């Protein structure tokens, strides 16, 4: 199984 | 991170945040060598049976961070990609062999209180550190569980003996990786996850009182199972490339 | 720099230790 998504697509601040 | 901690202020200055730019999503991570270069994995950016084959333009680099979500206002740096290279042997297509990749900044960053490059490891550093028993220190904004932390998580876990390595999976383990985790035995948990591939595996030398990293967040089977280990890019084996591009373009 | 890498503003530089530091260097036996 490779570390290959933190997921979100979501939850995130505007940058 | 499993059974991990939040990481204190500052804690970690080296540790990058790899996003996508649309949709807005969490890559991996990621660690800062210098003024204008990241480390991390390779199949961060490049896996075919997943179809990833990330350029440039896909991504963003966040420096400085704690929160996971927020945008830190006056405390992250965000940079953009000159230049992406993946080792030219990365074995994508079997076991992860050599899983690392060095991303060049397109303008050199500004070192603060909370961005800060780790050293990379010498022969002397490697030799008496990477021992089985020694522990390292683990970071990262990746699940929780086999559930995403709201700030930056830290675990410490001891290196692991080559055959106790082999012994735990079905896998072929090349000499570029190592594992670490507790014994089922030990009765300590903590275990990288998915999320936080690319992140640095770092050891504090007792001689000199610096930071060193020695592996990259490679992969797993599940996130903390009993009788299993984390995957590391052993990042001495593969310095002669590091050095390598480096020399041929940049610094 | 790197000339200055790992060394951290917050911690090594002031002589200050990080709760877990100790974890590492005492298994370094």
């Amino acid at each position: 199984d490779p570390x290959g998504g933190g997921g979100g697509n979501g939850d995130f601040e505007e940058i | 991170i499993v059974e991990g901690s939040d990481a204190e202020i500052g804690m970690s200055p080296w540790q990058v945040m790899l996003f996508r730019k649309s949709p807005q999503e969490l890559l991996c991570g990621a660690s800062l060598i210098s003024d204008r270069w990241v480390l991390t994995a390779a199949h961060c950016l490049l896996y075919p049976p997943w179809d990833k084959n990330f350029t440039e333009n896909d991504l963003l680099v966040r420096i400085g961070k704690h929160s996971r979500t927020r945008y830190e206002r006056n405390i992250e740096k965000i940079s953009m990609l000159e230049k992406i290279y993946i080792h030219p042997r990365y074995n994508w297509r079997e076991n992860l062999d050599r899983d690392i990749a060095l991303m060049k900044l397109k303008k050199p960053v500004a070192f603060s209180d909370y961005i800060h490059p780790v050293c990379l490891p010498d022969r002397e550093t490697a030799a008496s550190l990477l021992q089985a028993g020694y522990k390292g220190r683990v970071t990262g904004w990746g699940n929780l569980k086999e559930g995403q932390p709201s700030v930056l998580q830290v675990v410490n876990l001891p290196i692991v003996e080559r055959p106790v390595c082999k012994d735990s999976t079905r896998i072929r383990i090349t000499d570029n990786m190592f594992c670490a985790g507790y014994k089922p035995d030990e009765g300590k948990r903590g275990d990288a996850c998915e999320g936080d591939s690319g992140g640095p595996f770092v050891m504090k030398s007792p001689f000199n009182n610096r930071w060193y990293q020695m592996g990259i967040v490679s992969w797993g089977e599940g996130c903390d199972r009993d009788g299993k280990y984390g995957f590391y890019t052993h990042v001495f084996r593969l310095k002669k490339w590091i050095q390598k591009v480096i020399d041929q373009f940049g610094e | 720099g790197e000339a200055d890498c790992g060394l951290r503003p917050l911690f090594e530089k002031k002589s200050l230790e990080d709760k877990t530091e100790r974890e590492l260097l005492e298994s370094y036996i």
